[PDB]
């Protein structure tokens, strides 16, 4: 029925930072505790993303869907006056983001911790001696792009330890470095070292894919090889005239329907596990968004 | 205030000094549960002792 | 003058007036008064009942457009945004008389084998003990005292050698939730528990319901694994899991998150997973399944769970207890 | 948990005495100084059913 | 006055006792342990006096 909580700070802060809290107004971040009254040592995100500890960007998302979000909605000198968000209620929410990226009216919007920077996304209060570190929002389509990006890093970034390669680790960094969108390029900060629990996310992905690996329809792969050959076709030209030699090692025996049939049935079933496995995150529903009001009402 | 001296040391002139003091604000709360059932009964009627 | 346009002023305002006004919050205090009137009113919750009067049923606002009752008939009516508080969607079944013991704990969570015959009138429903029996100190001693000659539980599912072989058991068995009323008759019993909405009694003299759940099977998922956050929710689970001994059920509780839970029990399970890997079953097409998962709603952190026995047959059995729970069912996920 | 076989939650009328009861109770309670205690907590501290 | 230090190890910059207690390198440390030498050895601990 009433959703507020008063996070007090224990010493004023300066005429600068009151000045660049209230830019972030109507912003979410994730604070720790559902209760009236609160310190700043669990507002931001900042102590899952220190300095003095490599970001994980796996245990950061770990730590968002535990915590409770919250709408950040007055800025004061020494209070910051925020209203949770509960399932059943319904929000008013502003862009205000650095990396700018622009909503669509009726779209789903993802959380997701800062990806492009720590810049971007801390205030530093050196007055309490804290950084204010925001989570970064997103449109769905352009989210899930993004956390694609990270998680094939960890796998070759490893795979390639020190090549001398001038192929290696530019083309890795061209590919998998940017996100570009309408009219720009957005860098990607990507960890130095593949840490823990982005490996072990990548274990379990790697699970289903030992399993689909057995069941894969031939029907299917038979028709990749007359179409990469007979026909030309624009999601085809990825394949040049040459067949991936696997699939004709794989595909020998004839098409029988009653086995690919039942192949389907086992195999769709892990997909739709699968899927819980790339969500990873907080959603939100957007109905109404204001291009010049930059003002969304999230559900 | 200053002091007169013989001396060629160089004179203080008025000196005047202005110190602010600022507010400190302090928030406290607590939470208390009730069953539905209490507050239901609350607001019935008691037909029998 | 001419007629002020189409619209009426003072006429839209008395139909306005009833729309303003919202619940009421944040009340102030005074220690000098410490219970009023105004206290009061902040208070009061509005029980939906009544007596059986055509005067008493106004007196309570049962007759009231809203899917909740508001007291006082229209008075304190129009504000339909309170709480959100949503009534809870029961669900009726029709059930063999000896199908279903009637000595069950009032809470305890249901779960429907999906039939296959059509146009029947009549439905299978099981609890975690006539599960326990079907699929085949504990569960053992005390499940058999309840259902002895486990052939009437075998009779309504007739595939049940060709489910669990297939790995395809879990689909046809849809979670229901837990009991809220029973009516015991000698052939055709009639059953009603609470399918997504707050588990709430129906009975005259209000009591709280708590579901409840054998603690052999129950198991904290969270404690198991052991700076992290505090949430509100937590979450109860249920898996279906096809080993070598044969299907097995087990219930648990965290508040981590979905993602992270899928995580947790494929870890949880490695043993498990090894041992039916090498032993018995290496491979083959449908047999590939290990298990499924379904989320039986969500209820209070920090507390709810204590335990308690379940006195029967002069025999008892360790029981955990969740309070406040709020029914919501999803679909299998299968975990391998 | 462990109302220890000894309590009933009956709504008496309690009689109200000047001593002080508080004193390290909590501690008390937790390592067996008494048996067949109950301890409630928000929504359970309240009149039982009749 | 006389000497620069009792151990060069410790005391300089990149040196090894540096380098095992001074946030700048531990990254990879796990955050939950309490390390005594912290004080003494963290650079941003010594400059906020």
């Amino acid at each position: 029925m009433d959703l507020k909580v008063v996070v007090s700070l224990s010493s004023r802060l300066y005429t600068d930072e009151i000045a660049k809290m209230q830019q972030r107004i109507g912003c979410i971040l994730p604070l720790a505790s559902t209760h009236g009254t609160q310190n700043v040592q669990g507002l931001g995100l900042g102590q899952v993303y220190s300095l003095e500890t490599v970001p994980d960007y796996v245990s950061m998302y770990n730590y968002l869907s535990d915590c409770t979000l919250a709408v950040l909605d007055e800025v004061s000198v020494d209070s910051l006056i925020l209203t949770k968000i509960v399932p059943g209620q319904t929000y008013a929410i502003k862009n205000k983001y650095q990396p700018f990226f622009q909503w669509h009216g009726t779209g789903s919007l993802s959380v997701m911790p800062p990806v492009f920077g720590r810049e971007h996304a801390t205030v530093k209060l050196e007055s309490n001696d804290v950084d204010i570190v925001f989570p970064m929002v997103l449109p769905t389509p352009i989210a899930e792009e993004v956390l694609q990006k990270i998680l094939l890093f960890n796998v070759y970034s490893r795979v390639v330890m020190q090549a001398p390669g001038n192929a290696d680790m530019l083309d890795v960094h061209m590919h998998l470095g940017s996100v570009s969108y309408l009219g720009h390029h957005y860098e990607l900060a990507l960890p130095e070292v593949p840490g823990p629990l982005g490996l072990a996310l990548l274990d379990n992905l790697s699970l289903y894919f030992c399993i689909m690996v057995t069941l894969l329809p031939r029907a299917s792969m038979r028709l990749v090889r007359g179409l990469i050959r007979h026909e030309h076709h624009d999601l085809l030209n990825l394949f040049q005239e040459m067949v991936p030699d696997e699939i004709a090692r794989i595909d020998l025996d004839d098409l029988s329907v009653a086995d690919d049939l039942s192949r389907m049935r086992v195999m769709m079933t892990y997909l739709q596990s699968l899927a819980s496995l790339f969500n990873l995150g907080p959603r939100l529903a957007t109905a109404a968004y204001s291009q010049e009001t930059l003002t969304a009402t999230c559900w | 205030p200053t002091i007169a001296h013989g001396d060629g040391r160089r004179p203080s002139k008025q000196r005047t000094f202005i110190v602010v003091k600022n507010c400190h604000k302090h928030h406290i709360s607590t939470e208390m549960e009730l069953s539905m059932l209490d507050l239901e009964i609350l607001h019935s009627i008691p037909e029998t002792p | 003058m001419k007629v002020q346009g189409s619209v009426d002023r003072r006429r839209l305002q008395r139909r306005i007036a009833g729309l303003l006004p919202p619940p009421a919050r944040r009340l102030n205090i005074s220690r000098g008064s410490e219970f009023t009137r105004d206290v009061r009113g902040l208070v009061e919750e509005h029980a939906q009942a009544s007596s059986l009067s055509a005067a008493a049923v106004w007196r309570a606002g049962l007759l009231a457009p809203g899917e909740v009752a508001v007291a006082g008939g229209g008075s304190g009516g129009g504000s339909f945004s309170w709480s959100g508080w949503r009534p809870p969607v029961f669900g009726d079944f029709l059930i063999h008389a000896s199908s279903f013991n009637n000595a069950e704990a009032t809470g305890t969570p249901l779960f429907q084998f999906k039939q296959s015959d059509p146009f029947s009138g009549v439905d299978a429903v099981f609890t975690p003990l006539s599960l326990f029996i079907l699929m085949n100190g504990g569960l053992t001693r005390m499940a058999n005292l309840l259902y002895d000659s486990p052939a009437t539980l075998a009779d309504l599912v007739p595939d049940f050698g060709r489910l669990v072989a297939d790995r395809r058991f879990h689909n046809f068995i849809t979670p229901v939730g837990p009991l809220v009323e029973n009516i015991k008759s000698t052939y055709l019993n009639k059953i009603t528990t609470v399918v997504h909405g707050p588990v709430v009694s129906k009975a005259i003299p209000r009591s709280t319901v708590k579901v409840t759940v054998p603690q052999e099977a129950f198991v904290d998922l969270d404690a198991w694994l052991s700076l992290q956050p505090c949430p509100a929710d937590a979450r109860l689970y249920v898996a279906l899991t096809y080993e070598e001994a044969g299907p097995r059920f087990t219930f648990f509780q965290s508040s981590r998150g979905h993602c992270q839970i899928m995580n947790i029990l494929r870890i949880y399970y490695s043993p498990s997973i090894m041992h039916r890997y090498a032993v018995v079953q290496p491979l083959h097409i449908e047999e590939l399944t290990f298990g499924a998962v379904a989320c039986l709603g969500t209820f209070s952190a920090t507390d709810g769970w204590r335990r308690s026995a379940f006195n029967y047959r002069g025999s008892s059995l360790p029981v955990v207890e969740i309070d406040s729970f709020y029914s919501n069912v999803s679909d299998w996920e299968v975990i391998l | 948990m462990a109302s220890n076989e000894g309590v009933e939650n009956r709504p008496f009328p309690y009689l109200t005495v000047d001593a002080d009861l508080l004193s390290n109770l909590r501690q008390s309670a937790a390592e067996g100084l008494f048996h067949s205690f109950d301890l409630l907590v928000g929504k359970d501290a309240r009149e039982a059913g009749i | 006055e006389y000497r620069s230090t009792v151990n060069p190890w410790a005391s300089q910059l990149g040196s090894l006792g540096d380098i095992m207690y001074n946030s700048s390198y531990r990254q990879t440390a796990v955050p939950g342990l309490y390390s005594p030498c912290r004080a003494f050895f963290n650079k941003e601990e010594l400059l906020r006096n």
